[PDB]
C-alpha cells in the first residue's frame, strides 16, 4: 500500500526511442519478429528497518 | 469418433406471429467456409505508407498512411444484411413491418 | 466542561479490496484551520471595475 | 475412438481478488510441442572432453 508521500518508482513503457522501455522491443516487426528483454523486477522501495 | 458430421444445414427465414401487431422473424443462415494456413507464421506490424499520391500536391484526400498489425488469425464477421435474410424476405419485411 | 480535545487526527488512505476487480478507497484527511475575525462587519456590496 | 479433440487451449492469467490485500493469481498455458524419434536407441554413457 502506498505509505509514502512520494511517489515511488514504477515501471513504464516509454515511447519509440533509445530508452531501454521502449514499446517496439515488445512489438512485432514488419516481418512478425519478436523479442522478450528483461523486465525491472522490485520496483517499489522496500524499508529495511 | 471420427467419420460423422456434427451439424445439418438451413439457411431459410420463418414468421412466428405475435399477434397484437408484433411479428417475431428468425433467420436462419449456413454456409461453407474456406480456411488456408496463414502465411505470417507470427504478429507482424506492417506499416504501410503510400507516397504515389502523398507525395503529389494535387492529392490530398488518397492518404492511406496507417500501420496495422498484422495477425495470423482469420475472422467469421457476418455482419450482412444480404448474408441473413433471402432476397424476397426483405421486399416482404420493407412493405409490411414498419420497425425492426 | 472545557479543556478537553474533542476529536482525533488522521490523515491517511486505506484499501479495502472488495474483490471482482473493485476496491473501496476511503481518503481521510485532518488539517488545523486558521480563522481571522473578518474586516467587514456586514454583508457589503463592492463594485469592481478595473 | 480417434479423430476428435481431447483438450483446449488456453494461454491466459486470472486475478482472483480474496480481499484482505492478498490476490490468487492463477496463470493457464498452453503450446504446442514437436517430438522427433530420438536418434539413440538406448542409454547412451557418451564422454566428452574438450
Amino acid at each position: 500500500a502506498n505509505t509514502t508521500w512520494n511517489p515511488v518508482y514504477q515501471v513504464s513503457a516509454e515511447d519509440n526511442g533509445n530508452s531501454y522501455m521502449s514499446v517496439t522491443k515488445w512489438l512485432p516487426t514488419a516481418t512478425g519478429n519478436m523479442q522478450s528483454v528483461p523486465l525491472i523486477t522490485r520496483p517499489v522501495a522496500r524499508n529495511t528497518y | 469418433g471420427v467419420g460423422v458430421s456434427t451439424g445439418s444445414y438451413d439457411n431459410q427465414t420463418h414468421y412466428r406471429f405475435l399477434g397484437d401487431g408484433w411479428v417475431e422473424i428468425t433467420a436462419l443462415a449456413t454456409r461453407l467456409v474456406h480456411l488456408n494456413m496463414p502465411k505470417s507464421e507470427n504478429y507482424c506490424r506492417i506499416r504501410v505508407h503510400n507516397t504515389t499520391d502523398t507525395s503529389v500536391k494535387g492529392n490530398m484526400a488518397k492518404d492511406d498512411a496507417h500501420e496495422q498489425i498484422w495477425t495470423p488469425w482469420s475472422l467469421v464477421d457476418a455482419n450482412a444484411w444480404g448474408v441473413w435474410l433471402q432476397p424476397s424476405d426483405w421486399q416482404y419485411i420493407c412493405n409490411t413491418m414498419s420497425q425492426l
